[PDB]
């Protein structure tokens, strides 16, 4: 029971829903391929699914909705992705998957991490109980950019202090690593086997020149460019951080908000990483 | 056996305001003065102002501002309701200009500030106090402004406008002479921008003995500056004073405005809508009817443009609201806005919204 | 202190009101400007009175009378407790083309490089409102700002027609 889980503990989630946001719901009638090119059109990287049927939010479309769509059904670059492009959300929730984890915003920060990490989600929708409508969001992003406000102010404790290595922070064992040539296709397969959120890029001299992501999956949406897979990750990354063992957890966290990024490669002494640590993993730290 | 209020023993009537006879009070024991408004009930029960009085007492009520006439209680009798508020020795900022001159550029900013403080507060309370004149504006021993006719003031509604084009003819912006339905603050902005003219020249900008052409010069909101104006409140005054609501300065463009800012005391302050149809307004009302019957959707009529349709969820047995109203927007077009009416759980209230409006537009023209 | 003002909207040099409530003893009008008034405090309760206008006794013809087995008719009045609650007693008293669209209806904030689901505090006045995009590939996409408290949230609906 640090003072972080005493803190989360207090504050409603309500506090976190910013003045004025947007929502994008979808109908689970809604065609997929639409559906995705909606996420990208608005900028969302989730939406709230709506059955009009069963008249309640039944789930979530997300860009790993995306990853499993288009690395179960691509044929190949000569014949279109038949799936994707003729399916209908329910269809494709039919074919995966054979419930909506929500939040009120009454309630505390410490049940919203405790369901992300407990539910083992990313996204995780706020729910007014007397409306029955979605209002906002909530992401591991947002929760720590908010908590890092009151150890900034705040007085740190000696775990803040300890390094990530003696603390045992973030997964370690088993990295999941993609090759420079390694095709969108085996990424997608190694996203989806694997249920990680990124790939690290390595050259072949084998130091990691970049990091292939759930986020960047959504450019081949984006740039119309789905129909190849075959192209290599570093292909892909034509559209467009590191951490020692031996620094400080406080060092680690100002550094996560900073960039506004959702993981850290952990580095030994080289290039070359010992391990992954992420949100999730600080969070779950935190509380 | 002279006529008292409890210890207020009544004196001189001072005005006869919108609603009730306004008596001062002069306490038997401590000697402090009041204003008393006097709502005879024999008069209220008369009409159905009966609401626009609730409506000046609600409003009022919760209220505490330092250039807005305070509401001390307001006691019921069988015979009226007495409104106890602050007295003030000044009388009309009004009678002060006509008195004495125009008001000098600081004396003139010093009194704006104060009145648009007090007009602020109002708006920030969802309450807009129609009928903004220096009439209705008193000032105090030290002569601080403060605002007293609650009576033509009004409460604004989340997706809500207002139509009562109430106020007195000068004063009155133009949506209001005009008879077209406004949000509410633009016209106290309006009024607040006849007040500021009125203060540095002691003349109205928009005057006529002939109504109807005094309502033409208010629509043209072409009015005199005189040359010992500066051009800086000039400025101001052309922002305020602006015939389009869309154009016309808000309370922040003149928080922002550099002859307002200066000496400024810090005690103050701290895609397109629904569907449009070609066709004959009465023809609409018909085409809307049998598609909100095919829909099996209940529904009330108010105006013969105005439609408060209700619907049974068929899954989760629950009521759902909209408000259909028919607006013109072209000399040969119309369009047809639908608003949420919000209710007081197992399926969302605004998703409900959408369905059953998609299930109309589904059917229905342009 | 809750007072019942008596009026007296006739003329007359000197008025004068006689109750049960002050034991019929004549009590005088103050002249107001139009009315000749006086304001006494009365219980919950039955009270007949009347008036000694110049030298000559009457009832208020105006308010309600009752004539007594002996054949006075006095004024009456019944004070009840409705008449001192302020909006109890409100309630008690009770007893061609179509409009032009307001400019600000036609304000979008979905319309008008920072967050893409952060939008601006919205006029009050188009909460609620239905703004819907053109009908493209056989969807329709709805939108209506509504506001949560101290927050407002803009809705999409992405619904195949
Ligand atoms: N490349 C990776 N290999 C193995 N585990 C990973 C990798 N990236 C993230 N993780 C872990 O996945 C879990 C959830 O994180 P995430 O999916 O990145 O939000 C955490 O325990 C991370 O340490
Ligand atoms: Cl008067
Ligand atoms: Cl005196
Ligand atoms: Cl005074």
């Amino acid at each position: 029971s640090s003072v972080y889980t005493t803190f989360m503990k207090s504050h409603r989630c309500y506090d976190l829903i910013p003045t004025s946001s947007k929502l994008v719901v979808f109908d689970t009638s809604l065609q997929v391929k639409k559906a995705f090119f909606a996420l990208v059109t608005n900028g969302v990287r989730a939406a709230p699914l709506w059955d009009s049927k069963k008249q309640s939010f039944v789930g979530m479309l997300t860009i790993t909705d995306f990853i499993n769509i288009l690395h179960r059904y691509y044929k190949s670059a000569l014949v279109q992705i038949y799936e994707l492009e003729e399916h209908k959300i329910e269809t494709w929730r039919e074919v995966y998957l054979q419930p909506l984890v929500c939040i009120s915003p009454n309630a505390s920060l410490f049940d919203a991490v405790s369901s992300l990490i407990r539910n083992k989600i990313h996204r995780l929708p706020v729910i007014d109980p007397e409306s029955g409508n979605t209002l906002y969001i909530l992401t591991h992003k947002r929760i720590l950019k908010f908590l890092k406000l009151f150890i900034t102010e705040f007085p740190k404790p000696e775990f803040m202090s300890k390094s990530l290595e003696e603390l045992q922070i973030g997964t370690y064992a088993n990295i999941a690593m993609v090759r420079t040539t390694t095709p969108v296709y085996v990424a997608l397969g190694i996203f989806v086997q694997h249920r990680v959120s990124a790939l690290p890029v390595v050259d072949e001299k084998g130091r990691v020149v970049d990091i292939y992501s759930k986020f960047d999956v959504i450019n081949l949406a984006a740039e119309k460019t789905y129909n190849n897979l075959d192209v290599s990750v570093t292909k892909a990354l034509q559209h467009r951080l590191k951490c020692y063992l031996h620094e400080t957890l406080e060092a680690i966290i100002n550094r996560l908000v900073e960039a506004e990024v959702h993981r850290l490669v952990v580095v030994d002494e080289h290039d070359v990483v010992k391990g992954i640590v992420s949100l999730s993993d600080i969070l779950q730290a935190l509380v | 056996g002279r006529v008292k209020i409890g210890h207020y023993i009544l004196g001189d009537t001072l005005g006869v305001g919108t609603f009730g006879k306004v008596k001062v009070g002069k306490h038997e024991l401590t000697g402090h003065k009041v204003a008393v408004k006097i709502l005879n009930r024999q008069k209220i029960r008369s009409l159905d102002v009966v609401g626009k009085i609730r409506r000046e007492i609600q409003n009022l009520k919760l209220f505490r501002h330092p250039h807005i006439i305070k509401l001390y209680q307001v006691i019921s009798t069988p015979s009226d309701i007495f409104m106890v508020m602050e007295y003030v020795s000044g009388g009309e900022l009004f009678d002060y200009i006509c008195k004495n001159g125009r008001l000098d550029e600081k004396e003139s900013r010093r009194l704006f500030q104060q009145i648009l403080s007090g007009v602020d507060y109002c708006h920030r309370h969802m309450v807009v106090h129609r009928d903004l004149k220096p009439e209705n504006v008193l000032l105090d021993a030290h002569m601080n402004a403060k605002i007293a006719d609650f009576g033509l003031s009004n409460m604004m509604s989340d997706g809500e406008f207002l139509r009562t084009s109430c106020g007195s003819p000068n004063y009155a912006a133009p949506e209001v002479i005009s008879g077209r339905l406004y949000a509410g603050p633009e016209v106290d902005i309006w009024s607040s921008g006849v007040i500021l003219y009125a203060l540095l020249c002691g003349t109205l900008p928009f005057d006529d003995d002939h109504v109807p052409t005094l309502f033409k010069k208010i629509c043209d909101g072409i009015f005199y500056t005189p040359q010992y104006l500066n051009p800086s409140v000039i400025s101001l005054l052309k922002h305020m004073l602006q015939v389009d609501p869309m154009k016309r300065a808000t309370i922040k463009d003149i928080r922002e405005h550099e002859w307002f800012k200066q000496d400024l005391p810090k005690y103050l302050f701290p895609w397109h809508l629904g569907i449009r149809s070609q066709s004959r307004p009465n023809d609409i009302m018909a085409e809307v009817c049998r598609a909100i019957k095919q829909l099996d959707y209940e529904w009330k009529v108010v105006n013969p443009y105005y439609l408060r349709v209700r619907r049974k969820n068929p899954v989760t047995s629950t009521f759902s609201k909209m408000s259909l109203q028919l607006y013109q927007v072209d000399s040969r077009t119309y369009l047809l806005d639908f608003r949420s009416i919000d209710d007081e759980r197992p399926g969302s209230h605004t998703i409900e919204f959408f369905e059953m409006c998609a299930n109309l537009i589904k059917i229905l023209a342009q | 202190a809750r007072p019942t003002v008596f009026r007296w909207t006739g003329g007359g040099k000197e008025v004068y009101l006689s109750g049960s409530f002050n034991n019929w003893s004549k009590l005088p009008l103050t002249r107001d400007q139009n009315n000749f008034v006086a304001i006494l405090d009365l219980p919950e309760g039955e009270h007949q009175y009347k008036f000694f206008v110049d030298g000559q006794w009457t009832h208020d013809p105006s308010e309600p009378i009752v004539t007594s087995q002996l054949g006075t008719v006095n004024n009456i009045i019944q004070v009840k407790k409705t008449d001192f609650e302020v909006f109890d007693a409100l309630m008690v008293d009770s007893q061609k083309a179509p409009p032009i669209l307001p400019p600000h209806l036609l304000q979008v904030i979905l319309n008008k490089s920072c967050d893409p689901a952060l939008l601006p505090e919205p006029n009050h006045v188009m909460l609620n409102h239905l703004y819907a995009l053109s009908i493209k590939d056989g969807v329709m996409v709805l939108s209506a700002t509504h506001r949560y408290k101290k927050k407002y949230v803009t809705t999409l609906l992405y619904k195949p027609i």
